[PDB]
């Protein structure tokens, strides 16, 4: 309850780190097979940079 | 062809002799003296027969140094010297063990014996260069009843006594010249405690400080080794051990020695694409001290190392001497001598020899004056 | 004379000797008071080694002199 | 081949007793502390070059009397795995086709002095150092950094700014200090700090995060980025659109030389 | 002769001694006639620092008078027999507290601070020396004295000088040292700090900086301050009498006295509370003279002139004028220090660079 | 754990916890590891205090200097059944304390405390014994061996003065 | 030490009683010293340096970078004050013995960044050739509290053994700050090591040839007992270059660059407002990127003008065109 005023979600802080790596995952060993299945209660409480 | 001095070879581990020789040649006036001299040039001997051997020793040194200059011997030949010292000092003609091994000499013992051979050949003028004059005050403790002033007190090496409470250079050095001596004295009874303190009157051209990491156990009755790390910088400045009157003279010449030192750091770059400092120190020499020059008087208090004799060893055990000698042809360049091995070390590596614990103990600190 | 030997231990001693008696006698009396065997002793005065069979009159030593006791090391 | 290995194995173990070298002594000895427990005052066989080993080394001790048989050259962390990369992008530049004159400010001060120092020798004085990329999100900042790294082919480190913010203190500074120490250690490196806008907007709890955590890490970065280290080549690329949450000693010139607006 | 294990004693739980006809034990065993069959004499259980316990028959040369149920003993390592007794263990940082004989800087290297000296001797020294008159009076000594006031007044200097002058065992302790990321090893420096002190009693425990363990907090929320305060609490425990602390004292220096814990307002911890004031007119004059005695001055100096023209300067500032004058003397190039130079060190070094920019102030 | 065991073979035991604020701490463990160390030791107590292990001739006296530091499971009754507060000594409760401490010291003869003490409040019970100690310094100054009501009346001023240096504020249940 | 055997506790925690071999001296055992004992029958063979707990202070010992002593800008007078406090008593404590004063040891380096705060301390590291031990204030903070107390204390005493050393306190705005109370904070645990810095500077023993520098970006918040005037003795404000001072710096910089002669280093200073020399270090290098753009081997007046505009405009776009956080 200090992590929702601290980052909008401390899980989303980790989620941000994953997602940026994912940007160049189009071939490093030949493109994706590790998907990001993300989930939440809504997206108005997700960061607008996700 | 080579670009840096060719090493010395072992003859059954004559490392104790090799180590002294290299450092002695870096002593400025020494290396001139043995080469300039010639037998039957006017010196003759009516006194001791050991004088004759002394003069061979001077020659023997001069031939080894000539071989050392050459780059068509890849290892210098000590051989000729060994035999004259065995005859001169039969301490060196003994066996420390059988097998072709001889008596393994202390480096101190050779330093003194060689100096005695040279001081007699070249006389008193050469003697003063290695010798320190003191202005000694012998004072009665609890209100002087006398002053005895001694100028016959002299050593060629100051004694830095460590009892495991000195671990810095200034201490021990200072506190071996300061001592309390029990003297039969008709002033205050029939024995009185006089405080004897020796403060340096005239600085030697070349300074030796002798470190004491050796000890006699009075508890197992066996020698041991002080294993205390003695930290000190490169750079020894003597003004805590100077006599108050003589201190004023020496500082002033030193002051100008730092001044021209600052300019050289810029100027050495220009001239590349010894007279500068000496000329300044000589002009000062005449003002503060008797005319033109003297033997055993050095107005400089800044002392740069020319060699350290490093020992690896303990109680009375057989060891190995290594030597580090200052390069006089490149400044801030040092040569590491592991007798046959010769390596490039910087001046910085020399300070790292201040440690110990089993080996790499500085035993003798060889200095040359910086104004000379 | 009375002469003095500043030991590396941190004390000065007195020795009763005669100037006509050699350096060997000096080392014998140190052995009484300290326990150092009399052949590990190297006694320096004036930067000169002092040798047995030389008197304290061949190096012209006289009272109010301090000889400094140092002990040899072996190499090899 | 035969004779060198023979007498090399004759002093070399059977069990090789991994140790950790705390510090060396210059008398051919060292003090190791083993992860098993007991310390030892070890010798050194010393055909291994007296001065080639340094604190933090992994050393091979002898299964009998512990002597340094040898020295392992390299070891690594899983925390520098995040830093370092195996990738080889399948995009090269002009899949950043467009915005092709504000990209001469990132291949004339990032690419070029690696490619030609010869040009900067004609003029002499120090070559470029540093950029900050800033502008709207989605205008290519992310791919710009990854596109110069395919050209240059020098060690490309990439670290997210949300991992520089941690929920534990004291290890924050050690992480930040590290990046550039590794980076200088390999002679060429380009360190992409993606999202240095993330240091004032991301924070966990407020009793091990907060003002304090954020202030320290910034302080560390000043020493690292330029400071007094004189570390190796670390060309820096920073992406940001919160440039006014950074220090004035960060956006100071000579750590940013040409800054790019998008 | 060496080596042997060093251990402590769990307990002495003796068995009855060997003179009997049926067993010689305190715990009944099956079967009858026994005297040495499985019967044993007195018993000592000792705990190693190799982390076990062994039931050994205690050595018959070591008494139960030489055994306490905590005593530190030698134990033979090869076969466990209590070899000897040794004094109680101390950590190396606690061995590092003890005296070296720090020199006395007598009241003559002090400038001003008369009132401070008077209370100091009164609070600590005299309860030791006139410890008979404290008993005749019927009162107890004050357990310690707090030293507080702004930095610059030589808080730490005075305590060293005067403890060494009158000679009571001077324990050197800095509070941050009690802070450790260990617990049960860093808290143990406190434990050993009194065990040592009762043996070397009478003694003064000087703690410099009583804010590292003198946290006013003991309502802590989500922080490692609960680790910190456990060296505060173990202090308050041995500052209580379970006697063998009456002769053990405390001096404490600290920069600020508004940060102390309410269990240090109370008497029984630091009963006397001394403040260090900012200097006075007379005091300032004295201080300058004490520094300038070291260096060489001219004979045209008037120490009141300087003391008038400096107002509200603390002793550290004043030390910082006398040094500053000889900087200026070196720049002119002299060998003596004028009275005009100290005056210029007022401006060059104070505490603040000038009054500021003023635009209508 | 093993201390409670001791308490069941030794008769009617009385366990004084002195000045406990160390493991008084709450759940925290968002801070350092020390806060879980507290936790481990705390859980240990509860199982002892109430369970199949029940006491009756083992008593807990718990001494603390502030009780709102604690975790509320250490404020739990039937482990703590009576919560006795001892307040600051009262207006004439200081008087009662003074009459036992004037017997210990040497005195001219003093049964004139009463007015001065009530209107020099600010004392805890240990400061009353510090009025006697500080009055023995005023005595030492005069070179007296007795506590005078001249010495005492300067003492109560001083001792009150040095305690105003910091305040203390505490509230209770 | 028991007076006439010794008690050692091994690192294997295990306590034993030991004595003296024949390579030991008794005068050479000191409390807290490490020793070597026989792996079989514990007996002292060779004593060893004290304290194996520090191992990260051997990586803050630094060789002196040859940024040269002339490298620093100007011939201004603030660095000459330093040469009186720090440098000269290492070269000559004679003149301070003739004075008899206590030689000043400490000094504060403060002022705006980009003035070369650390750049003159790299120069002074060239000249004095004393040990430089460099500290980072944020490197003094560890996961658990009291761990950094160990660090600082030991670092100091290692420097006491070292002779002719200098400790360069860099960036100690964190640990080093002011002391205050929070009542629930996490700042307290930091303030522990803040205190640890005080108690070693004054000590109960003086600093025996430890010259001390504090480098702070900010005087706006600092301790009043790490800023007491007797242990930081003279404090030198480092300033912005003058209209002459920028001309001097820019001449050090453009003498290093190939420019085609007949130019004014005066003119470029005038065009700039009162500014840093770190900008002047970057007027050259960005003018050189314009030099390569035109494909000159040289640099001319034209490209200098563009550069001066380039930096100023970004300065306005950025903080610290007015930031000093008041006080003088
Ligand atoms: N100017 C451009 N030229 C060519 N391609 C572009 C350009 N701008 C964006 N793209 C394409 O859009 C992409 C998405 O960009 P990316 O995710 O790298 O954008 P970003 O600006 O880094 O986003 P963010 O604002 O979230 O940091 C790139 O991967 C790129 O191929
Ligand atoms: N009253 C004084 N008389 C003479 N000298 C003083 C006086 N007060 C301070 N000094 C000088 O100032 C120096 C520094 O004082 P010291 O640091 O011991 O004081 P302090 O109150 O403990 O300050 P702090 O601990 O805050 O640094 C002393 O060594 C002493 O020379
Ligand atoms: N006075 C100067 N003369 C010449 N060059 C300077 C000067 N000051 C700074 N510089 C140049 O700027 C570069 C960087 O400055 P430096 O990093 O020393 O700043 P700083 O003062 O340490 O600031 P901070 O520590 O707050 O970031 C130097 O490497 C040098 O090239
Ligand atoms: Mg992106
Ligand atoms: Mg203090
Ligand atoms: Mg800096």
């Amino acid at each position: 309850s200090t992590r929702v005023e601290g980052s909008g979600g401390g899980d989303s802080e980790v989620q941000r780190t994953m997602l940026e790596l994912l940007n160049q995952l189009d071939g490093f060993e030949t493109s994706k097979n590790i998907k990001i299945i993300m989930a939440t209660n809504r997206l108005d409480i997700l960061d607008p940079a996700l | 062809f080579a670009q840096l001095p060719v090493g010395f070879k072992n003859m059954g581990n004559t490392c104790y002799l090799n180590a002294t020789l290299q450092a002695l040649y870096r002593v400025n006036d020494l290396r001139d003296m043995i080469l300039n001299y010639n037998p039957s040039q006017g010196v003759s001997n009516s006194g001791a027969q050991d004088e004759e051997i002394h003069k061979q020793i001077v020659i023997e040194m001069k031939r080894c140094f000539e071989n050392l200059q050459n780059k068509s011997f890849k290892s210098v030949l000590p051989i000729v010297l060994l035999n004259t010292l065995r005859k001169c000092y039969p301490q060196f003609a003994e066996r420390d063990s059988q097998g072709g091994f001889y008596k393994q000499q202390d480096a101190e013992e050779l330093f003194t014996q060689l100096f005695h051979s040279m001081s007699i050949v070249f006389g008193d003028k050469f003697s003063e260069d290695f010798r320190i004059q003191f202005k000694t005050t012998i004072k009665d403790t609890a209100n002087d009843n006398d002053i005895t002033v001694k100028e016959n007190e002299s050593d060629s090496k100051l004694q830095c006594h460590i009892s495991g409470t000195t671990n810095f250079m200034r201490n021990g050095l200072l506190e071996g010249l300061n001592e309390k001596i029990e003297k039969r004295s008709d002033l205050t009874g029939a024995n009185s405690i006089y405080s004897v303190e020796k403060k340096i009157s005239r600085l030697p051209k070349f300074l030796t400080v002798q470190y004491v990491r050796f000890f006699w156990k009075r508890s197992t009755n066996k020698k041991s080794k002080i294993l205390r790390k003695v930290v000190f910088p490169f750079q020894l400045d003597v003004a805590d051990m100077l006599t108050p009157e003589y201190a004023a003279e020496k500082v002033k010449v030193r002051d100008e020695l730092r001044k021209v030192e600052k300019e050289k750091n810029e100027k050495e770059r220009e001239i590349k694409r010894n007279e500068s400092e000496k000329d300044q120190w000589l002009e000062e020499y005449k003002k503060h001290f008797p005319p033109n020059l003297e033997k055993g008087e050095n107005p400089s208090c800044v002392y740069n190392l020319i060699g350290v004799i490093t020992h690896q060893g303990a109680n009375s055990e057989s060891g190995h001497y290594q030597a580090f000698i200052r390069d006089e042809l490149d400044e801030n360049k040092w040569y590491k001598f592991n007798d046959d091995k010769v390596s490039v070390v910087e001046k910085e590596k020399i300070e790292s020899l201040a440690g110990g614990g089993e080996s790499d103990s500085a035993l003798i600190l060889m200095y040359k004056g910086f104004g000379l | 004379m009375q002469i003095f030997v500043k030991t590396l231990t941190g004390k000065t001693i007195t020795l009763e000797v005669e100037p006509s008696d050699t350096i060997e006698n000096v080392k014998a009396k140190i052995q009484d008071k300290e326990g150092i065997p009399p052949d590990q002793q190297r006694l320096i005065f004036a930067g000169k080694q002092l040798e047995d069979g030389r008197t304290l009159s061949d190096y012209n030593i006289q009272k109010e002199s301090t000889l400094h006791l140092v002990l040899r090391l072996r190499g090899g | 081949q035969e004779e060198e290995k023979k007498q090399l194995e004759e002093i070399r173990g059977n069990p090789l007793s991994i140790g950790t070298l705390e510090e060396i002594i210059d008398d051919d000895h060292a003090i190791v502390t083993s992860p098993t427990m007991p310390d030892y005052y070890v010798s050194i066989l010393s055909f291994v070059d007296k001065e080639l080993l340094e604190p933090g080394c992994s050393v091979l001790l002898h299964h009998k009397t512990m002597s340094i048989v040898g020295v392992l050259q390299d070891d690594a962390d899983p925390m520098v795995s995040v830093m370092k990369m195996d990738k080889s992008p399948t995009e090269s530049y002009s899949d950043i086709g467009g915005l092709e004159s504000q990209i001469q400010e990132i291949k004339e001060s990032v690419e070029l002095p690696l490619t030609h120092p010869e040009l900067y020798e004609e003029m002499g004085i120090k070559p470029p150092k540093g950029v900050i990329l800033y502008g709207a999100p989605g205008t290519g900042k992310t791919l710009l950094a990854k596109a110069v790294a395919n050209q240059t082919s020098a060690t490309f480190l990439r670290i997210v700014g949300s991992e520089l913010i941690q929920k534990y203190l004291g290890d924050g500074p050690r992480l930040c200090r590290q990046i550039f120490k590794v980076a200088g250690e390999n002679a060429p490196s380009i360190v992409f700090i993606d999202e240095i806008d993330a240091i004032g907007t991301k924070r966990y709890d407020s009793n091990s995060g907060g003002e304090r955590e954020i202030q320290r890490t910034m302080l560390e970065l000043l020493n690292q980025l330029d400071g007094f280290d004189d570390r190796g080549d670390v060309k820096v690329i920073m992406a940001t659109n919160k440039i006014e949450t950074l220090d004035p000693a960060l956006i100071r010139p000579g750590r940013i030389d040409r800054k790019i607006l998008f | 002769q060496l080596p042997y294990l060093v251990a402590n004693v769990v307990e002495v739980m003796d068995m009855n001694e060997i003179e009997d006809k049926e067993n010689s034990e305190s715990t009944t065993q099956g079967g009858n006639v026994n005297l040495d069959n499985t019967a044993v004499g007195k018993a000592a259980v000792v705990k190693t620092s190799s982390r076990q316990t062994v039931f050994l028959p205690m050595v018959g040369l070591v008494d139960p008078d030489k055994l306490k149920p905590n005593d530190l003993v030698g134990v033979n390592k090869d076969s466990y027999l209590i070899l000897d007794t040794l004094p109680s263990e101390f950590d190396s940082r606690v061995k590092a507290m003890e005296v070296d004989e720090k020199p006395t800087e007598t009241y003559s290297d002090v400038g001003g601070l008369d009132k401070q000296i008077e209370e100091l001797v009164e609070a600590i020294v005299l309860p030791m020396k006139r410890a008979d008159k404290f008993k005749d009076m019927g009162i107890r000594a004050p357990k310690g004295a707090l030293m507080y006031g702004p930095p610059g007044t030589g808080k730490t200097l005075l305590a060293r000088a005067c403890a060494a002058q009158t000679n009571a065992t001077f324990l050197k302790l800095a509070a941050p040292q009690l802070v450790q990321m260990y617990i049960g090893e860093g808290a143990k420096l406190v434990r050993d700090a009194f065990a040592l002190a009762k043996e070397k009693a009478p003694t003064i425990i000087f703690i410099d900086e009583l804010d590292a363990i003198g946290t006013k907090r003991f309502d802590s929320e989500k922080s490692g301050d609960r680790e910190v305060q456990r060296t505060m609490l173990e202090l308050l425990n041995q500052l209580d009498g379970f006697s063998s602390d009456d002769r053990v004292k405390v001096l404490a220096a600290t920069n600020r006295v508004d940060v102390l814990d309410p269990a240090l307002l109370r008497s029984g911890r630091l009963d006397r509370k001394i403040e260090f004031p900012l200097p006075s007119e007379d005091s300032r004059a004295q201080i300058l003279q004490i520094h300038s005695r070291k260096m060489t001055t001219d004979d045209d100096i008037n120490w009141q002139e300087l003391a008038r023209s400096t107002d509200e300067f603390n002793g550290a500032q004043l030390k910082a004028v006398t040094v500053e004058a000889g900087m200026i003397a070196l720049r002119n190039g002299q060998s003596s220090v004028k009275h005009e130079d100290f005056v210029e060190g007022i401006s060059e070094v104070q505490a603040r660079k000038s009054k500021s920019v003023s635009f209508y102030a | 754990r093993e201390m409670f065991a001791y308490a069941k073979e030794h008769e009617p035991c009385i366990i004084f916890m002195d000045e406990v604020d160390a493991i008084g701490g709450r759940r925290f463990s968002e801070g350092t590891s020390a806060d879980r160390e507290i936790q481990r030791t705390l859980m240990e107590l509860l199982t002892q205090m109430d369970g199949f292990d029940n006491l009756g001739q083992t008593k807990i006296i718990m001494a603390t200097n502030r009780p709102d530091t604690l975790d509320p499971a250490l404020l739990r009754p039937g482990r703590l059944d009576r919560k006795v507060e001892i307040p600051l000594p009262n207006e004439a409760g200081r008087l009662e304390i003074f009459k036992i401490h004037t017997a210990k010291v040497k005195k001219t003869g003093e049964f004139d405390f009463e007015a001065a003490v009530k209107m020099s409040d600010g004392f805890n019970g240990a400061d009353i014994r510090n009025c006697a100690t500080e009055a023995g310094f005023f005595a030492i100054r005069d070179d007296r061996d007795h506590i005078n009501p001249d010495d005492l009346m300067k003492a109560v001023r001083k001792v009150a003065e040095v305690k105003k240096l910091e305040g203390t504020i505490e509230y209770q249940k | 030490i028991i007076k006439g055997k010794y008690v050692i506790n091994l690192k294997q925690i295990a306590k034993f009683v030991v004595g003296l071999g024949e390579r030991v001296r008794p005068k050479d055992i000191e409390e807290g010293m490490r020793v070597g004992v026989d792996r079989s029958k514990y007996n002292i063979e060779l004593p060893l340096p004290p304290r194996i707990d520090p191992s990260v202070t051997m990586m803050t010992v630094e060789e002196k970078p040859d940024v040269t002593y002339s490298d620093v800008g100007g011939c201004k007078d603030q660095i000459e004050k330093l040469r009186e406090v720090v440098e000269l008593p290492l070269l000559s404590p004679e003149r301070f013995a003739t004075l008899g004063i206590d030689p000043p040891k400490g000094i504060l380096l403060y002022g705006p960044p980009g003035t070369g705060k650390t750049l003159c301390a790299r120069a002074v590291a060239n000249r004095t050739d004393a040990t430089f031990i460099r500290v980072i204030g944020s490197e003094l903070v560890q996961k658990y509290v009291g761990e950094g107390a160990r660090m600082v204390r030991e670092l100091f005493e290692m420097a006491r053994t070292k002779k002719a050393c200098i400790i360069f306190f860099d960036e100690i705005d964190a640990v080093g700050g002011a002391r205050f109370d929070d009542g629930a904070g996490g700042d307290n645990e930091v303030q522990r090591t803040m205190l640890e810095l005080i108690t070693q500077l004054d000590g109960f023993d003086p600093r025996g040839n430890i010259k001390v520098m504090f480098a702070t970006n900010r005087p706006n918040t600092l301790d009043p007992a790490l800023l007491r005037p007797g242990r930081i003795d003279r404090k030198v404000e480092f300033s912005l270059p003058d209209l002459e001072g920028r001309a001097n710096i820019f001449r050090i910089h453009s003498k290093s660059m190939s420019v085609e002669r007949g130019i004014r280093w005066e003119l470029i200073s005038r065009l700039c407002p009162n500014s840093t020399g770190a900008e002047l270090r970057s007027v050259c290098t960005e003018a050189g990127m314009f030099a390569i753009r035109a494909r000159r081997k040289v640099a001319t007046e034209k490209d200098f003008l563009k550069a001066v505009d380039k930096v100023i405009s970004g300065y306005k776009k950025f903080s610290s065109t007015s930031r000093y956080m008041q006080y003088n």
